[PDB]
Parts: C-alpha cells; structure tokens; sequence
RNA sequence: AUUCAAUUGUCAGAGGUGAAAUUCUUGGAUUUAUUGAAGACUAACUACUGCGAAAGCAUUUGCCAAGGACGUUUUCAUUAAUCAAGAACGAAAGUUAGGGGAUCGAAGAUGAUCAGAUACCGUCGUAGUCUUAACCAUAAACUAUGCCGACUAGGGAUCGGGUGGUGUUUUUUUAAUGACCCACUCGGCACCUUACGAGAAAUCAAAGUCUUUGGGUUCUGGGGGGAGUAUGGUCGCAAGG
RNA sequence: CCGUAGGUGAACCUGCGGAAGGAUCAUUA
C-alpha cells in the first residue's frame, strides 16, 4: 500500500583527494529513522564506476574502479578505495590467438598494513622485422619474465602506500618499469595490472581517511 | 507394485488367475543365485506361493496367499531388501554408510530405540560405534555382509 | 544533448572494413542521419549524435547494432534488412554448450554445420529467413523469433550429430508449416 | 548534472529480467519479469514483452526522476551460455527508445575460470 | 641430376653439409691458442672446451662451456691451431 | 564458476519446456549487494603445436630423481636387432576398506502429456564422479598401417640444439647478450605436387625397391555361420579376463 | 558403434570414457 518512494532519502557520495573529479555518484537509503542502521547499510556499499569517467577523459579507457563507502558527512558520504578491474569485453578482445600470455601473481602485505593481491599480464610482441606468423616464447623465458614481474610488483608495492599506489596506477608507471626492465629478456606488449583485491582490512582509523579526503 | 496389490489385502481370495508380462513372471520365479533374482522374488517366496502355467510375449502366473501368514514385518524387511537390492553388485557393509542412507537408517534406529531408551554416546559412529561400526558388527553377527545379495537366503 | 557509443573492431574484419567502408557509411549517414568517427589505432569506432541531427534515440541503438552485426561476420545486405526491419536480432552460441567435443570432433561438428560446398548452410538460410556465419566455435543467426527458433531446433539437431538428411526432412517440415501460415 | 542508475538485464531462454537500482545496489527501484507483462506462457521471453516491460521500467524511472542509467547485460553464465539472448537486445532497444539517457553499456557476465559439469550428461541437452 | 661427380665435389658445397655426411668424415672443430695479457703464456684450448679451463698461474676462466662452442674471455687474444 | 549458509532491498512470480504440467514462494521466492564454507576443475591464451613406451599429460612456486635432441681432434670395442617363457604399466566403468561428497548423476521415487513429427522433458536424487591402501586388465587402447637397417623426390614451413653473418633491433659511449632476419645443419609433428613404382580401386615417400619374386625377425588369417558358444585348464572376492 | 555398469525389454533406454567406420561453407594472414 505505502510507497517506498515517499519514504526513501536521496544521498550523495564523493571521491577521495587522489582523483580529479570528486563529484560522482548519488546513492540512496530506505530509512533515515535508525541512523545506525543507515550507517551500517552504507558501510557495505561498493560503488563501481569507470576510471575515465572518474577522471573526466572523454575516451572511456576500459578500466572500472570500485570504491567502498565508510563515513557520513551530512547527506554526503566519504568513499574509500576497494579495487580495480577491467571490463570483460576488454579481456575478450585483448587475448590474441597467436601470442603467449603470461599471468603473474604476488601475495602482498603493504606498508600501510593492507593485505593485497596484484595480477599482472604480459605478452609477446612482433618485432619490426618479423617473418614468423606466430611469436611464442620458451618456458624458461616465461619463468624469467614471471620472476621479473614478481620482483618489480613486490618492491613497488613495498616502497609505497595506498595513495602512491593509486597515483602510480593512473599514469602507467609500473608497466613502463616492466617494459624497460624486461627489454633485456623478451619484447613485451600491452602490459597492465588487471585487477586489484583487498584481502585484510586493519583496525579502523578516522584521521587517515579524512586525510585521504583532504 | 503389480503383485503388491494382491499380497497384503484383507480377506484374501481362493485363487488368482491373471496375465502379466513374462519377465516379471521370471522375477517371481527366480532362483537366488540368478541375475534375475530380486526383492519381489523373496516377497513371493515367503508370502505368496506361486508357479507358472499357461505361457502366452506375456505370461499367466498363479498366486496364493498363505493364510497362516508368517510373523515378519513388511516395512523393515522391505526397506532392508530395497537398500541391499539397489546395490545388488555391491557388498553390504560400505553400502549403508552412503550419504543420506546414513541419516535415514539411524533415524529409523533412533525411533527404534525411542521405546528402548538406549543412551546414544558421544563415541557415535565415525571411529568405532553405532553410525559406522556397530552396523558392521551386527552384519558380522548374521549371515550377511560378505555374502552378497545374489547369495543370501531368507 | 550528444551521445557517443564505443565499440570494438575485430582484426579479422578490418580489411573488409577498409575495403567496403565506402559502401558502409553514406547510407546510414544519409538515411539514418548519424555521425561516425574512427580510431584505427585503438580498434574503436565513435558513433555520435548531435541536436543538429534528427531526434531519433532508438536509431543510435540500431547503429550500434549495425556495427555489432559487422563485428560478427555479417555482410551489408543483412545491414539493409536491419535498416528496413525491427524484428531482426543477433545471436551467438558455443559448440561446447550442447556437447563436450574436442579437436577432430569439433572439426566434424563444424563440417556438419558447414556441409559439402556449404549446402546445408544454404538449406538453412533459404528455408528459414535466417543468415549464417560460422566462426571457429561460434554460430551466428540473424532474424525474428519464429524464424530463429526453428533455426535453434535445426542447429541443435545438427551439432548433436544428427545426420543432415533428418535435418533436411525436419527443415522442410518446419518450413512447410512456416510458409503455410 | 543528472542522476545515473545502475541497470541489470538478465537474459535466459525463457524470460527476461529488467531490474535497476541506484549506485552500489542499495535498494531496488523497478522490478519486472517476463511473466507479468504477457499472460501467455509461450510468450514469456518475447521481445514484445521485453519492450513493454522495459517501457514500464522506464516509466518507473521517469516517475522517480532518474534520467541517466548505466547498464550491464548478462546471460546465466557458468556452465550455460555467455552472451545474452535477444530479449536483452530488445530491452536495450526499448530503453534507448524510451528517451532515457544511457551512460555505459558493458557485459558483466559471471565467467568461470574453469567450470564444473553441466546438466546434460555426455550426449547433449538441447533436443 | 642424372650425372654428377661423387668423387670430386666442389669444396664450397662440400664443407657446406653435415659433419658426418662428407665423403671422408672430418671434424668441424679447431684449437685455440689463447693469450691472457696478465701472465703472457701460450695455452692451447679446444674450441668446444666443455669445462672451465683456467690458466695455470692466474685463476682466470679462459673459456666457459656454452653448448656448441666455448666462449672465450673478453679482452683476450686467440689464434688458430 | 557452481551449490549452500548468514546479512541486505523489493514485490507476483521463479522453474522448466514442440507445448503445457508438476517444484517453492508474505516465514518475501527468482533476482540485487556484502561476506563465509565446501569439494571438483585448470576456459579464453590453444595451433600453422610440445612431452611420454602406451594409456595419458594445460595455474604459480620449491624439492626429488628421470628423458629425448644437439655439440664433442671425450670414453668401451660388438657389448647388437627381434621376441615364446616371465615381468612392469595400462583410459573409462567396475571391486574391497577408509576420508570427503560442491556439481553432475545409470537405480529408485515422482509428475506428466497428446498425439501417432513424438518422448527426448522436469525435480529430488543413492551408487559413483574426488582421494588413499589393494584389486580388476578390457575399448573404435586407431596412424583401423609390427620393430630394426639401407636406397628411391623436392620445397613452404614449424618445434629443440648447433654453426656463420664488416645482418637488423634493443643504448649507455661502443660492446656483451636477449629478441628478430638470412644461408645452412641434424632430430621430431605435419603439409603440397607428382609416378619412376605399387594396388582391385579409394589412394600411398610408404601401402615403393615383389613373377626381373630372398636385408634380419615377432605375431596372426584360410569361405560365411554355428561361436568367442560347449568343455577342460588358468587368474580373480566377484563382475569377469 | 566400442568398452564398462544398471533398469529392464515384445523391442529397448540411461550413466562415464573413447572412435568416425560422418559432409569445411564463407572469411583472413
Ligand atoms: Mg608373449
Ligand atoms: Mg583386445
Ligand atoms: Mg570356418
Ligand atoms: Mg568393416
Ligand atoms: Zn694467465
């Protein structure tokens, strides 16, 4: 009988201060009667948006970024980093039938006490002088590149915290380090970290999250 | 269930003339060492005396219910012959601890000890007891377990 | 009040894209009144609209459907049929989704849906008002639901390993009470 | 500027779901099935039922005032097929036809790395 | 190719084929007379030396075994035979 | 990914279908979102391919021993080739006794239906599927082609190794390599043309070097059924071989 | 069709693993 549209209350979320365009997203809570229940309802909310729409670039640069809401500031919501992914059609186009695919994985504890998982993908190029219609790589080559990706990813995430991880995700510094550090092993193409998982969340802080907002 | 309708009715008749399919008539007249042997063979061979006349493919078979009915409960005997006849080629010990057979059997046992009030231990069968091993003890206690379903008599 | 969609260009079809693009764009630009921009480097096609164009919001979805059609092997006469009609839609399906086949079993299933000189493929386009393109492991049928539904029944007969003669008999049966009604 | 919605299209062989809420899956706004819009059981997954159902979802989104919307489309996924059926395509045609603004179109189908056994057996499942 | 000399092949095409498929079987190896500059002495090293041959006075690895041919040390001279 | 559990939102369906029908949904079903648990599995990358005696073998990393190929102005000097007896392995399904039992699912329980286009369909589902200890020894176990040795055609490739290049690229300042190119070279997986030759023909670099009939050796067949039956022996708990 | 297992059956169906002794069109490098 009663309409929930008469009851529900229009809220709003905002990005942290790492990114450029803060004004994204408009969320919603059924009831404002119990504020603790509303706060616990928005605590488990994970908003997935495009990174390019979050960065305002008109080219939709195939990266979805998914973000977790934590704190309330008067119908406005603080939002924290949770993870990154691609669109699945990017992976469907992206896998070639005549090259060798490398998956590299590393288990990560961070400097800011997060537990993380990083999946990086590398490939095999044609050179500018090729006659071969296929460019496969030997297994010892593949093991060497996987060793190099594990070392670069491990030292890169250990030398930095979450804000620097996000600040090095956007200009593709990490795969540039891969490109010039693996150029002595094999020619590599189309390198990106595909997908970011949080695994452990530490003891909940307050001032660090508004410092990320500030 | 074709012979089940005329095995347990009140006021049993004099004779029973009927035509069925011939292979069920082989199941009512199956020797215990056969692959044609089944549960319904035992059901007729100690509840309903039966022989084959008038081969017709179909078969006529003649049934007579024993008016001194032997005091055997049909539910427990039917259930045990079902759970050892479905696993005909298997043996009997490991076949009872199946997945859900090993729930419904001790449900039947707990209703069986509901009027007995036997204390169910914390030892209960995963190592040496009534859900797992005392079943093996009581099939060792009788003529079953190692002798398969195509060898055990009444 | 602009709107742009982004779509992916296969590598197997970019050479007929640059071969017959001169026949692709002016019918949709003239009759359907849209704007197209390429990105040949990043395999992307920009289908954009403008308030200086005609107000027709569904034909932008239709134009993305034409390039989604051309993504999956489809010629230009089926693009003319997709221009003129609305009941005609697109489908993919996998060889492994009916029956788990491997290698030469997959090759013989592709041979069964293909046939000698494509004749069972010809028999399934002409009798059902469908259009057939075979990928490595994908089957593609255009059309309406009464048409593509009996196309489904035929192709899951054929990829199950039923002989093509029973396919022809059931095909002319369903075509007979198709054109009967 | 505007408010974007988060749309879901679930395309089986036998119905279609057009199901939308706001960001992060907070509380569902509009909710239709294929069975409620045509009472004929042969036409549960018809494109006519798909367009009328998505038109009623668009009317619901217009009366709550959401203009922009972001959509992902999917099949059942898993052991069954990957790309959506044509009821989803007609739903896309209807939501674009409705005059509602569209934000993003992608394919979040739940794709296994390595699947389990399907429900057909060795021989096959379809007819 | 009905007629050709199997007795006197052309020497450009004769060492062009395999080691064992010649008219008389010959090796395709040689010996290297190596001079590391630090001690100035003649050491005769096989071209496919399959072990770490050091110099007899300095502990300099003259050649390392790498598959077919042994790679010589850098900044180090060599002669045939 | 699937299934199940917990939390979350919302309202008449979800399910399955030539078609319907059963199943469970105010204790809010399907679906949406946040987690957790279980066991299998290793997709796309995947062929123009790799390894192993065969069956078979696709995540990453570490350890354990093994193997082919190549290089070798190393070592032994006939130590070899084929195989009754005997022995090792042997897909799936099956068998014993354990652990696990997510999905699938012969048996069974259930619904059906409506027609001679027709029951394939559904929902629970036990065994099993997975693993450990021991059995079992069969397949369209197929290249429907015994093993070793020599000769009789090339070329486009490719995989592993090696040789050479005042060859390319990768720069840092020239190298070094790594990757790529060329000319080869062995040793594998394959292709395309022929016919000298074979065959009944399809076709074949072996199915040729066979009436101009002999490189060495192991097994099998003698019109079709009766029949892999009877019987005897042998192994196996049995199914069975 | 073959192997194995099961319900049966007047025939025959079903579970798991194999084989083609079964019919590659179009497109591209
Ligand atoms: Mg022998
Ligand atoms: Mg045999
Ligand atoms: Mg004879
Ligand atoms: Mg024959
Ligand atoms: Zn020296």
């Amino acid at each position: 009988v009663v309409d929930p549209f008469t009851r529900k209350e229009w809220f709003d979320i905002k990005a942290p201060s790492t990114f450029e365009n803060r004004n994204v997203g408009k969320t919603l809570v059924n009831k404002s009667t119990g504020l603790k229940s509303a706060s616990d309802a928005l605590k488990g909310r994970v908003v997935e948006v495009c990174l390019a729409d979050l960065q305002g670039s008109e080219d939709h640069s195939f990266r979805k970024i998914k973000l977790r809401v934590d704190e309330v500031q008067g119908k406005n919501l603080l939002t924290n980093f949770h993870g990154m992914d691609f669109t699945t059609d990017k992976l469907r186009s992206m896998v070639r039938k005549w090259q060798t695919l490398i998956e590299a994985n590393v288990t990560v504890k961070t400097s800011d006490d997060y537990v993380l998982r990083i999946f990086a993908i590398a490939f095999t190029r044609k050179q500018a002088n090729q006659v071969k219609r296929h460019s496969y790589a030997q297994s010892s080559h593949i093991r060497a590149i996987r060793k190099v990706i594990s070392e670069i990813l491990t030292k890169e995430v250990q030398g930095s915290t979450l804000a620097q991880l996000t600040s090095k995700l956007i200009p593709e510094v990490i795969n540039k380090e891969i490109e010039n550090a693996t150029k002595d092993i094999f020619p590599l193409q189309n390198i990106h970290v595909r997908k970011v998982k949080l695994l452990k969340q530490p003891k909940f802080d307050v001032g660090a999250l508004m410092a990320l907002h500030g | 269930p074709l012979v089940f309708k005329l095995i347990n009715q009140p006021r049993p008749p004099r004779v029973s003339i009927l035509m069925f399919q011939r292979e069920f008539a082989l199941r009512l007249l199956a020797r215990p060492g056969d692959s044609l042997y089944c549960r319904l063979s035992a059901n007729v061979q100690m509840w309903a005396n039966v022989t084959h006349i008038m081969k017709v493919e179909s078969s006529v078979v003649r049934l007579e219910i024993k008016n001194p009915r032997p005091q055997v409960d049909y539910n427990e005997w039917d259930g045990l012959l079902r759970i050892v006849f479905v696993r005909k080629n298997r043996t009997i010990s490991a076949g009872f601890k199946s997945t859900t057979v090993m729930d419904i059997l001790e449900k039947n046992y707990k209703t069986f000890l509901a009027m007995n009030n036997e204390m169910v231990d914390d030892t209960k069968g995963s190592m040496h007891d009534v859900v797992k091993e005392k079943i093996d003890t009581v099939l060792k206690e009788t003529d079953l377990g190692d002798k398969r379903a195509g060898k055990c008599d009444q | 009040k602009f709107e742009s969609r982004k779509i992916m260009v296969p590598p197997h079809r970019m050479t007929p894209l640059r071969n017959s693009w001169t026949k692709i764009y002016p019918p949709l630009v003239e009759h359907l009144k849209l704007q197209v921009r390429m990105n040949l480097k990043t395999k992307s096609v920009e289908l954009r609209t403008n308030p200086k164009f005609t107000t027709d919001p569904g034909a932008l979805q239709k134009g993305a459907d034409f390039i989604k059609a051309f993504t999956l092997g489809f010629d230009l006469d089926d693009s003319i049929a997709l221009l003129r009609l609305d009941d005609l839609y697109i489908e993919t399906f996998e060889v492994k989704d009916v029956k788990t086949l491997t290698g030469d079993h997959l090759s013989r299933a592709i041979g069964r849906i293909a046939g000698k000189d494509g004749k069972t493929k010809f028999a399934i386009e002409n009798a059902t008002r469908t259009r057939i393109v075979l990928a490595d492991s994908k089957i593609h049928i255009l059309g309406g639901f009464t048409h593509i539904r009996m196309a489904r029944e035929s192709v899951v007969s054929l990829i199950l390993g039923s002989p093509p003669g029973k396919v022809y008999g059931n095909l002319r049966t369903v075509a007979s009470r198709l054109k009967e009604r | 500027s505007q408010v974007f919605g988060v749309a879901r299209i679930y395309a089986s062989f036998n119905d279609t779901f057009v199901h939308v809420t706001d960001l992060s899956g907070k509380e569902t706004i509009a909710r239709v099935t294929g069975g409620m819009k045509v009472k004929a059981d042969r036409d549960e997954s018809s494109p006519y039922a798909a367009m009328l159902a998505a038109q009623d979802v668009a009317a619901k989104c217009k009366e709550v005032g959401i203009t922009a919307v972001h959509v992902k489309i999917r099949a059942t996924g898993g052991t069954r097929t990957k790309t959506p059926g044509p009821g989803g395509q007609a739903a896309l045609r209807a939501l674009a036809r409705s005059g509602l603004r569209i934000g993003r179109i992608e394919d979040v189908t739940p794709v296994p790395s390595d699947s389990t056994r399907k429900k057909g057996g060795r021989r096959g499942r379809r007819l | 190719v009905l007629v050709q000399d199997l007795l006197h092949p052309t020497a450009a095409s004769e060492a062009r084929k395999h080691k064992l498929k010649t008219l008389v079987q010959g090796p395709r190896s040689y010996f290297l007379d190596v001079k590391c500059p630090g001690c100035l002495n003649i050491t005769t090293v096989f071209s496919h030396a399959q072990t770490a041959v050091t110099c007899e006075s300095c502990s300099t690895i003259l050649c390392t075994p790498t598959g077919g041919k042994a790679k010589l040390s850098e900044g180090t001279s060599f002669r045939r035979k």
